[PDB]
RNA sequence: GCGGGGUGGAGCAGCCUGGUAGCUCGUCGGGCUCAUAACCCGAAGGUCGUCGGUUCAAAUCCGGCCCCCGCAACCA
RNA sequence: AGGACCGAACCGACUAAUGUUGAAAAAUUAGCGGAUGACUUGUGGCUGGGGGUGAAAGGCCAAUCAAACCGGGAGAUAGCU
RNA sequence: GCUCGCCGGAAGACCAAGGGUUCCUGUCCAACGUUAAUCGGGGCAGGGUGAGUCGACCCCUAAGGCGAGGCCGAAAGGCGUAGUCGAUGGGAAACAGGUUAAUAUUCCUGUACUUGGUGUUACUGCGAAGGGGGGACGGAGAAGGCUAUGUUGGCCGGGCGACGGUUGUCCCGGUUUAAGCGUGUAGGCUGGUUUUCCAGGCAAAUCCGGAAAAUCAAGGCUGAGGCGUGAUGACGAGGCACUACGGUGCUGAAGCAACAAAUGCCCUGCUUCCAGGAAAAGCCUCUAAGCAUCAGGUAACAUCAAAUCGUACCCCAAACCGACACAGGUGGUCAGGUAGAGAAUACCAAGGCGCUUGAGAGAACUCGGGUGAAGGAACUAGGCAAAAUGGUGCCGUAACUUCGGGAGAAGGCACGCUGAUAUGUAGGUGAGGUCCCUCGCGGAUGGAGCUGAAAUCAGUCGAAGAUACCAGCUGGCUGCAACUGUUUAUUAAAAACACAGCACUGUGCAAACACGAAAGUGGACGUAUACGGUGUGACGCCUGCCCGGUGCCGGAAGGUUAAUU
RNA sequence: AAUUCCUUGUCGGGUAAGUUCCGACCUGCACGAAUGGCGUAAUGAUGGCCAGGCUGUCUCCACCCGAGACUCAGUGAAAUU
RNA sequence: AUGUUCUAACGUUGACCCGUAAUCCGGGUUGCGGACAGUGUCUGGUGGGUAGUUUGACUGGGGCGGUCU
């Protein structure tokens, strides 16, 4: 059966890139909070 | 003219057709076209704003002039072609100095008729004139309700308006819908009826009819439940309030006009 | 289980708010008509479902009984 | 010609049996319906939570829906176990 | 290695999306692998992806996104103009053969092509942020003409058979060749050409539009295929020599014709219909300011350049999405034989596989099948399930009907093979010859060969000839919904929803209405034959009484009544 | 009657026998005219009922072919307590 | 307090010019409306469109009936 994840890369970094987190700031504190966290990886930008 | 489908499958039994053959057969006149893509029915916020508009044929918008304002220089109806945008047909003109247009085509023009605009124009279908100029009694369409701002009123299938009267700077008219109202003299008409009057005769026959227009199905409030609608709800076919809009307004009768900057050119409402 | 009603021959008031029975039709007697109906004039006819209670006094107020209407009679 | 007919691909899901710590958190097998259309499908886009979207079933909105998910108010409150 | 079985419109091949070294070699077998493992998509190490032409990038835009100023909003922000982004669409150019363990239209061999720079020559009106053309567009249908492709003959090379027969009317194999460049064909479309004018194309224009005149009739445009060349080449059975016996080396015949034939191509065609079918650039042309012996244009030669990034491998899957080496899901392309209407179905080709526990046995019972005496729905909530029906041609066919239907109604009959008609017919296709011409890829004639139904008559075999696979059960009465459609992803597919039709009612355009503190936007580039709401639900015959209640509509004297004062 | 309680109403049909079905009747607990009335050809994986064919559905099971179950070697669970 | 008339506030989702290569916006000219419309504060009406909540106990189970000083 079709199940929820069908992967498109082009999708994943226009709805989740770095790009996209940097145009709004909402987008902007979500950077802000996981550099605060410390992520290794801030975005799904690869 | 009028046609009725044979009964050859069930969704052509009731399917009548209007059926013009002096329309042009070919491809409309490039240069007067421009791409008209569809909405849904969605604002800019993306939102439904009119329910039931979706799909339907792809459409061309054709560039009519409503403003009838190239004066004093005759033109020749080169032929009459179907418009997807509206109920009228429409004339592609050719003017003397070689500009060609396209207008709504009255009743009764046919290709090589020969029509004016201005105020010296003679009184004859497709001539267009100031209403100061205009006979009063005269029935007349694409009527302009500001001076120079193009026609507005009576440009459906088969409509027309008659000016019932001349007093001073306006002429009253009554229009299709029964009002009685006052427009300015200096504003322009177009003498005659809108064309293609058998519109109305037409039967869709079948659902899908409707959806080629771009048309998507109503569903009634009363089938629905109380969350979507005031009617929703029942066990059974229920019922038992007062008929109201989706957003709760009575429909059935009461009035929503609310203008008190265009009350004064009423003169009699509908009735 | 809960409301309601039993009043001249018929249908219906009067109950609440104790003392007092009305209305229309029917009945009967006289008229009018050749007669009948119509119509006119004069009358008679319900102690009020039954049984008790209460009261100076009960259609009336209270209770039983009988009869006739409703409604209710449910969830596993 | 046709929301025509019969029938593969394709789309669907009417019946039965199997399965039910499954091969599978919805399938398989045998039959079944539509199959030029209100058809089907790829790629991108738009609509956001009392909000959307709904040929209307309270359907659907990431295996979640009579009000999503996540984080916070927060050690809510619990005459109850 | 030999046999056997399985797929073959796939269980073969090539991609995209996704993944990311899974690719190839050596080595190892602890863990991983539902068993063992010497094996592996496992561990370790090394190797492997080569482009002016393929793709991206790049140029151009769609839906949409962002958005200078702007408009709006407590703030955050919203909306939008000029712009600028955004493919799933438009835009230059390459093919055949050979090669690696692992890449190839990329390497090599042969033969091409495209766009730009720069220079020498010869001419010469060039010039855009503007005008015009073009790009540039639907559905269905019907053919003709072709080709891919196949079949058979001929030709060439091999064979003459494990068991009766087999030098033939016999058996096996091969019979292949591109882009490009020349030709301009079947066919499609279109009158040319020259002068004069001119309220048009934001200004001009010689361009386009229009008008009036000559002149003449073939001008032009587009176009599959074929043919020629490319190619004295490439490839080629098979033989021969090595061998590291895996493979390398060497050589090399024939290489034709007829017929059949796509769902491909001509064809973005043509015919027809109504629901009326993107945009922008490249491209062609016109001029404005400007520039003018300068640029610029065009031609011909000559050179130079064509960067960067992707390129392994899987890809209906053990590599992707499903926690699994998971009976699930996943877009595009290719399309051999026989039988067949067929991309169904059966058996096969090329190609690929036997599904990563086996060995025995032959209990009950469970699962999936086969057959069944006599009966024949007695079973059961219910013929649930199974059984049965099934093809093509012909004959034949009821009520009722909206005249279409019902209808494949029902029911029936024929059907294999062999011969004859006719050593292969009707048809289709058409060589040579014979002629004719505005001599071509031409016409007419002509019929050689090739292909080939269908029927009748006569025989003949079997229990049975639509022999398998495949492939309707049928009729009668009745409720409901007119119909096709839609629906509770995952217990309900329906009588529910929708629907064409009907009616009521709002709405005069800055429409009502909806989304939005707003600006705006949808409605609609629509205008009352239009739009919105509500009910009803094809069609036929119709749709009676009640305005007291409760809504709505109208009125507006009187009473009552707010802020205010 | 998708509506009717009483109710398996009553009468007729069909069956040996019919609480279902079909046709009547009218006594409509509690039908009824666009929350439409009554018809209706065609349509339907729609509800009821009847027949022909056909049968392992059944009287009433029998036998066979395969995959398990059973034994052997290897690997190696689970709920529960 | 009505009625008219006016223009000069204000409106314009008329036309035309300009910024400007621009259907935005603004400025200009004109036309048409015009002290109306519309907006702010105050105020009466309406208002399941929306929100927050209430809707007793006893009871030979609960409801229903009855009760409650
Ligand atoms: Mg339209
Ligand atoms: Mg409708
Ligand atoms: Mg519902
Ligand atoms: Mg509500
Ligand atoms: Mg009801
Ligand atoms: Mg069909
Ligand atoms: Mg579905
Ligand atoms: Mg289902
Ligand atoms: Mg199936
Ligand atoms: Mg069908
Ligand atoms: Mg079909
Ligand atoms: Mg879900
Ligand atoms: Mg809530
Ligand atoms: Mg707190
Ligand atoms: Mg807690
Ligand atoms: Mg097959
Ligand atoms: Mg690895
Ligand atoms: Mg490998
Ligand atoms: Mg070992
Ligand atoms: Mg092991
Ligand atoms: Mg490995
Ligand atoms: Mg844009
Ligand atoms: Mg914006
Ligand atoms: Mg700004
Ligand atoms: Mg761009
Ligand atoms: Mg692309
Ligand atoms: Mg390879
Ligand atoms: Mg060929
Ligand atoms: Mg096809
Ligand atoms: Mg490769
Ligand atoms: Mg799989
Ligand atoms: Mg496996
Ligand atoms: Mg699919
Ligand atoms: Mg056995
Ligand atoms: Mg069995
Ligand atoms: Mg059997
Ligand atoms: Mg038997
Ligand atoms: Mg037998
Ligand atoms: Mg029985
Ligand atoms: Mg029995
Ligand atoms: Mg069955
Ligand atoms: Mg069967
Ligand atoms: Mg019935
Ligand atoms: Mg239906
Ligand atoms: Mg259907
Ligand atoms: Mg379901
Ligand atoms: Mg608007
Ligand atoms: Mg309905
Ligand atoms: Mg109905
Ligand atoms: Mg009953
Ligand atoms: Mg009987
Ligand atoms: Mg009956
Ligand atoms: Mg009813
Ligand atoms: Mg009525
Ligand atoms: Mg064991
Ligand atoms: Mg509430
Ligand atoms: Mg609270
Ligand atoms: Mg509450
Ligand atoms: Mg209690």
């Amino acid at each position: 059966m079709k199940r929820t994840f069908q992967p498109s890369v082009l999708k994943r970094n226009r709805s989740h890139g770095f790009r996209a987190r940097m145009a709004t700031k909402n987008g902007r504190q979500v950077l802000a909070r996981r550099r605060a966290k410390g992520r290794a990886r801030l975005t799904v930008s690869k | 003219a009028v046609v009725k489908c044979k009964p050859t499958s069930p969704g052509r039994r009731h399917v009548v057709k209007v059926v013009n053959p002096e329309l042009h057969k070919g491809k409309p006149f490039a240069p007067l076209l421009e791409k008209n893509s569809k909405s849904g029915g969605r604002n800019n916020n993306g939102r439904i704003t009119t329910r039931h508009i979706g799909g339907g044929h792809k459409q061309a918008y054709r560039i009519v002039d409503f403003k009838r304002n190239k004066d004093g220089i005759p033109a020749v109806v080169e032929r009459l072609e179907y418009d997807p945008n509206r109920s009228a047909n429409i004339a592609l003109v050719l003017y003397k100095d070689g500009e060609r247009r396209y207008i709504l085509a009255p009743k009764g023009l046919k290709a090589g008729d020969q029509i004016q605009s201005g105020v010296d124009a003679a009184i004859k279908p497709g001539n267009t004139l100031p209403m100061r100029n205009i006979p009063v009694g005269s029935t007349v369409h694409n009527v302009e309700m500001k001076p120079g701002k193009g026609g507005q009123l009576a440009r459906s299938a088969g409509t027309y308006v008659q000016i019932v009267a001349r007093d001073g700077a306006y002429v009253t008219l009554r229009l299709r819908s029964g009002e009685m109202r006052k427009v300015e003299a200096d504003c322009r008409a177009t003498l005659g009826e809108v064309g293609n009057a058998e519109h109305m005769l037409r039967v869709l026959g079948k659902a899908g009819a409707a959806r080629w227009r771009g048309v998507r199905p109503t569903v009634r409030g009363t089938a629905m439940n109380p969350v979507d609608h005031p009617h929703g709800g029942g066990e059974g076919r229920n019922f038992g309030k007062h008929p109201v809009t989706p957003w709760g307004v009575q429909t059935k009768g009461k009035k929503t006009r609310s203008n008190k900057r265009t009350d004064k050119f009423i003169v009699r409402r509908r009735s």
